[PDB]
RNA sequence: GGGCCUGACUGCGAGGCCUGCAAGCCGAGCAGGGGCGAAAGCCGGGCCUAGUGAACCGGUGGUCCCGUGUGGAAGGGCCAU
RNA sequence: UGGUGUUGGCUCUUGGUCGCGCCUGCGUAGGAUAGGUGGGAGCCUGUGAACCCCCGCCUCCGGGUGGGGGGGAGGCGCCGGUGAAAUACCACCCUGGCGCGGCUGGGGGCCUAACCCUCGGAUGGGGGGACAGCGCUUGGCGGGCAGUUUGACUGGGGCGGU
RNA sequence: GUAGGGAAACCGAGUCCGAACAGGGCGCGUCCGCGGCCGUGGACCCGAAACCGGGC
RNA sequence: GGGGGGAACCUGGGGAACUGAAACAUCUCAGUACCCAGAGGAGAGGAAAGAGAAAUCGACUCCCUGAGUAGCGGCGAGCGA
RNA sequence: UGGGGUAUCGCCAAGCGGUAAGGCACCGGAUUGUGAUUCCGGCUUUCCGAGGUUCGAAUCCUCGUACCCCAGCCA
């Protein structure tokens, strides 16, 4: 109705339950879909981002304050991975497929990081505010939404998750969505 | 097919109303059995006739009632009865009241649906009614001398 | 026969016998094995209709059938009588 | 028999074998981009003559082209098969 | 011979579709019958809850859901732990399911009033009856008829061979 | 008839295929009369068996 | 007021085959011959819901040209604005 | 020319996302004048095979192969 009536976000623990759930052309022929790594979200809504800088135990000095909080190294690899009660990520660039600590042994490990000479930069951002949600064979969509406090400035997924319309390889109609969890679910076009 | 009904019908109807049915039913049941008639342009603006040639006729009776209820729902009259204290010896059948109005003030009465029931016969004042639709509960004083 | 209202009547026509695959599909063209004349009829029917005091029927096609039950109307304001169903129908336009 | 290869080419073709027509056939060389050879050179399939079928009708790729008032289409044409 | 027209009422009856609503999903560990994936640290009870009884359906015979009565202030998740997947509860959507619903269909009963048969002449009464019949349309069985084809060489023609 | 190549768009003594400015393929009357031959028509002249229409 | 008749001409409603294709079915002969009906000295058709590309025309009918063009075509014979 | 269907133990063939079910075939064994039918046990496993899906797939999606049907044209 009208547009993105954020008002529907109108009831409990800080309103950060609203979603973006939708649905579309099931994994056709061979290809498919998968949202992007760290979708910025023109709000950010400072979430508990755990950019575990799998660096060489040195990018824990400027990766702790540049878009996250805590960081590890090549020790969560075979020293804190030997046990399953102490172990996100950004693989080592160049020729270092860190497939010896995060692969299978069912979580995050798809996109890496950039800044070999320091775990930050002179304008640190784009590493602490959101994430993703690939393609679940049956029911896809399901993206992260904002929080209650803003008007025509809260609908940050209406622009974000929206234009994410960049996977359409060759399918059908990608409609059937809405927003909100731990609440309800409204109806607004796109 | 659109068609105007007459004598109502279980399944659909009620004089005037317009429902539509398969040509067949129409042409072989309703139209020949004088049940309903075609819903032509002709008899169309025509149903308008009786729809308003009664709607505006009924409004007349309703308009000669409420127009004798603001000019005769407020008059109480005074009756020239004879007796002494309790009971009389001349009740006051409707008409009587009327001869004490149609000619005592000037109002033709319909001496029945006036709300008077069993003949009076006793001194005092009363209230009655009249008409079928919005009525007119008009009082009346029974006197002496 | 030939409807009495619309005046429809049998038309003549040929029936084409093609064979093959239209070139709008597979192609190669489409041939014609047999032609021959025949006629298409007007789906006329009977329509008996009260009126005046008599009956009088109609050789009309289901197409102009409504038109019949439509005359019976515009003549309610007429003086149709005399033991003349044959004349009733006549003047019934 | 072995090593590198794909000239089992694209543009073309002076000149002739054959010969009713239509076909069938041989061809030096020039230009393009190549292969093998040090080089001269050779390579436009097969030692060689049988292994086949005009047009019409269609199908698939291509493409400069035409496009029913104009724009775009439909449908056609040209090259290839 | 399907479809449609002339063709109309009434009830029962199943599909197929989309709406929506509630269920649905029992490998091995795990408080057990865990559907994917996302959010999520707090929700649910007087917008009257745990044991209990009555009652409907599913059954992997253990376990599952809804309705009502008694009753009266508790429950269940984060946790933990386990497992590849964790958890309340809020969504969006798969497999099969039913339930009312729109739009379509398939069949089955019964009716009269089209149509058809008929009845000492009938504005009718009986019988068939929405079928037949007839129009347009679909695919077929079809020497009953109809137009035509059935090559050349060839020690004559066919037969044989080419 | 004084323009021709090209499927065409199109250019023009050129032009078409072509990556080419290699080659190569195609590049200058009419109006009457008379005569021969040709075409469409019964087309030198007779001649079928037969087919079809409407009638007797 | 009609009915019936009239050499040819006219229009409407139906409508072959020989033949051609060097056999034969689409095709051609042909909407011709011929059956029937109506009309008249003619009949037909006639004042745009048209032509077609022209900033256009401006009933119909008929003759010449357009042109055997455009196109039609077992793209055959051949048919034709 | 479209679109289906399959092909798995040796013969034909069942066939849910967690697993290879049967009869028959042959083999051992009991009974058999002899002899079918019997009655047990096995016998046999890249499930066509190359990718991706998935925590794993005979069992589900693409692709390639063989053969089986349907339907369909044939200048
Ligand atoms: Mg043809
Ligand atoms: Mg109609
Ligand atoms: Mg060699
Ligand atoms: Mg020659
Ligand atoms: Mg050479
Ligand atoms: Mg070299
Ligand atoms: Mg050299
Ligand atoms: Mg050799
Ligand atoms: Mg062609
Ligand atoms: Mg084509
Ligand atoms: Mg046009
Ligand atoms: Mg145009
Ligand atoms: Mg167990
Ligand atoms: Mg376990
Ligand atoms: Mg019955
Ligand atoms: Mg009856
Ligand atoms: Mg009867
Ligand atoms: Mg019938
Ligand atoms: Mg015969
Ligand atoms: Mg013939
Ligand atoms: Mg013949
Ligand atoms: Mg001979
Ligand atoms: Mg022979
Ligand atoms: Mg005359
Ligand atoms: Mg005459
Ligand atoms: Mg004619
Ligand atoms: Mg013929
Ligand atoms: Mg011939
Ligand atoms: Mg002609
Ligand atoms: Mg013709
Ligand atoms: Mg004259
Ligand atoms: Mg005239
Ligand atoms: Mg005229
Ligand atoms: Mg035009
Ligand atoms: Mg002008
Ligand atoms: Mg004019
Ligand atoms: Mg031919
Ligand atoms: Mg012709
Ligand atoms: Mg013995
Ligand atoms: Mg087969």
């Amino acid at each position: 109705k009208v547009y993105t009536i954020d008002e529907a976000a109108r009831t409990a623990k800080f309103d950060e339950t609203v979603e973006v759930h939708a649905k579309l052309g099931i994994d056709p022929r061979r290809s498919d879909q998968n949202v992007r790594g760290t979708v910025s979200l023109p709000h950010g809504l400072g979430k508990q981002v755990r950019v575990l800088a799998i660096a060489k135990g040195e990018k824990i000095k400027e990766a702790e304050e540049a878009g996250a909080d805590y960081v590890g190294g090549e020790e969560i690899i075979q020293k804190i991975l030997d046990g399953w009660m102490d172990f996100v990520m950004g693989a080592v660039g160049s020729k270092l497929g860190r497939i010896l600590g995060p692969r299978g042994l069912n979580p995050k490990a798809g996109t890496v990081g950039f800044n070999i000479g320091e775990i930050i930069r002179e304008i640190k951002a784009g590493r602490i505010e959101f994430r993703n949600d690939k393609t679940g064979a049956i029911h896809a969509p399901v993206g992260k939404a904002s929080f209650p406090p803003e008007k025509l400035a809260d609908n940050i997924r209406a622009f974000i998750r929206a234009l994410e319309a960049h996977k359409p390889e060759g399918a059908k109609g990608t409609f059937l969505r809405s927003v909100y969890v731990t609440t309800t679910m409204g109806p607004s076009v796109r | 097919m659109k068609v105007i009904l007459l004598e109502p019908l279980e399944n659909l109807g009620d004089v005037g109303q317009v429902v539509d049915v398969k040509p067949g039913y129409a042409r072989n049941y309703l139209l020949p059995r004088g049940l309903a008639v075609l819903a032509t342009e002709s008899n169309l603006k025509a149903l308008e006739a009786r729809i308003r040639a009664q709607a505006k006729r009924l409004a007349e009776r309703k308009a000669e009632a409420e127009r004798l209820k603001e000019i005769l729902e407020n008059l109480t009259l005074t009756i020239p009865v004879r007796a002494g204290e309790t009971k009389i010896y001349g009740s006051v059948t409707a008409k009587d009241i009327a001869e004490a109005l149609s000619r005592q003030h000037g109002v033709t009465i319909d001496p029945k649906r006036l709300a008077l029931e069993k003949p009076i016969k006793e001194l005092g004042e009363y209230v009655l009614t009249y008409k079928p639709h919005p009525e007119v509960p008009i009082q009346l004083k029974v006197s002496v001398v | 026969k030939v409807c009495e209202i619309s005046g429809k009547r049998p038309i003549v026509a040929n029936s084409i016998q093609r064979r093959g695959k239209a070139k709008r599909e597979g192609g190669v063209g489409k041939k014609t094995t047999g032609i021959s004349k025949r006629r298409q009829y007007p789906n006329l029917q009977k329509v008996r209709v009260r009126v005046a005091g008599q009956e009088i029927t109609f050789r009309v096609a289901a197409s102009h059938i409504p038109k019949v039950y439509e005359l019976v109307e515009r003549a309610k304001g007429l003086k149709l009588e005399g033991l003349s169903p044959k004349e009733i129908k006549k003047e019934l336009l």
